[PDB]
């Protein structure tokens, strides 16, 4: 009779909006010719097929039109970028990628629970509660320190071996993305040609050395270096249709930003990888103590906590509870 | 370089030239007695499976290259064309086995491969149990092209790459040579099959 109905206001797509709203994100000069891609919030579907010729414009759609929770770029370069056949299209080119295959790399740990009771559940809803449950994957900084070795080594076999100038960016959650902007007659590498770049670089039909000096040059010396093969997901490699998640873009999964990587010892696995300020009072979904950001946090289900924007947007995106408030 | 060895090299006009104005090969082929004959042995060395004798065993080597092409040209037997281009780059091979280092890489220029000469790297091998090293290196995107349609032992990551360049040795310089010959000649058949040749002429190598 006197119950206030009142929603809540999703903070999240405020803070993402803000930072779109000023953000200034890497993009190539070949603009017009290649397709926009973005996952909206609340929808699983992407709205592909759109092209932008200014980063004025592809800002005014983000911030007026649709938000994206993961906004990026095909890799490859085409003549009509909104076009919807293959034929129409047509493809001229497209840069070469690298993405270290963290699934592979780390095996890190999942939850599944109940929203609402904050129990576990084995399936995908809740019988007592009659809602669907959600799942929480701890992301640890063992594990980045996994990827930026591969990440290290690949720049190595990519600079050393290849004679290329490659650029590392964090993949904004789990990993890291390393990018080659060649548009010299490489942009033109069928996939199959691709494929053989990549088989080499994950040291597939590479022998060992056994002889062969530190400091041979080639899978030589790197084998008896220790390196046996680069851990990347050849499927992004030999695909030359992909779509690249814009450098500066935040990651729906974190709200961190894909940052660039120059120096590869100093990159730390911080809040400082998120851009945003302020406090956030946040709702716990359950009562759990994980590594977060690089730092354990305890949690328990119900009791507000008054964090970081940082964490509190990643903990948020990442399922253990609600950003009910913002300082 | 040797003409006489690798006949590819002259072009048939200018070969032709040597005869007078206006000659055509057929015009020479209808007068020849030899030419047709040297021809159809070559197809039948091969047609049988048996080792191509090298075009310096002949009087006129250039000349008996162009018949033997237009010869395949006019037998319509793609099964044999590639039958002899096999043959053919593998005998090819064995004359480059003794070639100079300039020679070589002079051919491959001719042929429109991008290999050349760098400061050769050297390192053990374990299965020399000694020291071993190339000199000749090609850029690794020509040699995925090159390589596009070879065997496994091709594959880059068998390969020894540093700095964006392919390293190389003589045997393999060379069977990437054999290997572009042998498609030099299914392409060189080809201009041959262009003009219309005599009821004569065609008779004459069908028999
Ligand atoms: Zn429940």
């Amino acid at each position: 009779t006197f119950t206030l109905h009142q929603g809540q206001t999703n903070l999240i797509k405020s803070f993402f909006r803000n930072y779109y709203l000023n953000a200034e994100l890497e993009l190539p000069k070949d603009m017009e010719l290649r397709e926009f891609a973005l996952q909206p919030f609340g929808s699983d579907t992407y709205v592909r097929h759109l092209s932008f010729s200014s980063s004025e414009e592809l800002r005014d759609y983000l911030v007026n039109r649709n938000l994206p929770l993961h906004l990026f770029y095909s890799s490859a370069r085409y003549q009509l970028p909104s076009a919807r056949n293959m034929e129409e299209k047509a493809w001229m080119g497209s840069d070469l990628l690298f993405d270290i295959d963290a699934d592979h790399l780390c095996k890190l740990r999942s939850i599944r629970f109940c929203p609402v009771c904050g129990n576990a559940v084995v399936s995908e809803k809740c019988e007592r509660d009659n809602v669907e449950t959600l799942e929480y994957v701890e992301m640890t900084s063992e594990c980045i320190k996994r990827g930026l070795e591969q990440t290290r080594n690949l720049v190595e076999i990519l600079e050393d071996d290849f004679g290329l100038k490659p650029k590392v960016y964090f993949s904004g959650n789990r990993g890291f993305h390393v990018q080659v902007d060649c548009y010299g007659n490489c942009a033109l590498l069928d996939s199959d040609e691709r494929k053989e770049i990549a088989e080499y670089v994950m040291g597939i039909g590479v022998p060992g050395y056994p002889g062969g000096s530190e400091n041979a040059p080639g899978w030589v010396g790197r084998k008896n270096r220790g390196i046996n093969g680069v851990t990347i997901d050849e499927q992004v490699t030999i695909d030359v249709k992909r779509l690249i998640r814009i450098p500066n873009s935040l990651h729906g999964k974190s709200g961190l930003i894909v940052k660039r990587v120059p120096n590869l010892d100093d990159f730390e696995f911080n809040e400082t990888l998120s851009p945003f300020t302020g406090y956030t009072i946040f709702l716990p979904y359950i009562t759990i103590e994980t590594e977060v950001l690089g730092s354990i946090i305890k949690l328990n289900r119900g009791i507000p906590i008054k964090i970081k924007s940082s964490i509190g947007i990643y903990l948020h995106l990442r399922n253990l509870g609600e950003v009910k408030a913002y300082v | 370089l040797d003409v006489k060895k690798y006949p590819f090299i002259k072009s048939l006009d200018d070969e032709l030239k040597k005869y007078g104005g206006g000659i055509t090969l057929t015009d020479l082929l209808l007068n020849s007695t030899t030419l047709i004959d040297q021809a159809k042995d070559r197809i039948q060395k091969t047609k049988s499976g048996d080792e191509l004798p090298h075009y310096v065993s002949y009087n006129e080597p250039v000349l008996v290259f162009y018949t033997t092409l237009l010869s395949l040209a006019i037998l319509n037997d793609v099964k044999l064309i590639r039958r002899y281009a096999y043959a053919e780059a593998k005998q090819f091979r064995s004359l480059l086995h003794t070639e100079n280092e300039e020679n070589l890489l002079e051919i491959s220029k001719l042929l429109d491969l991008k290999i050349n000469r760098c400061d050769p790297i050297k390192f053990y091998l374990e299965k020399k149990r000694r020291i071993i090293q190339k000199e000749f290196c090609v850029h690794f995107i020509d040699y995925l092209k090159y390589t596009k349609d070879l065997k496994e032992d091709w594959k880059l990551s068998g390969q020894i790459l540093h700095k964006g360049y392919v390293y190389l040795d003589k045997n393999q310089l060379i069977g990437l040579i054999a290997e572009s010959i042998k498609s030099k000649i299914v392409e060189m058949i080809r201009p041959l099959n262009l003009k219309e040749i005599p009821e004569k002429l065609k008779s004459l190598i069908e028999r």
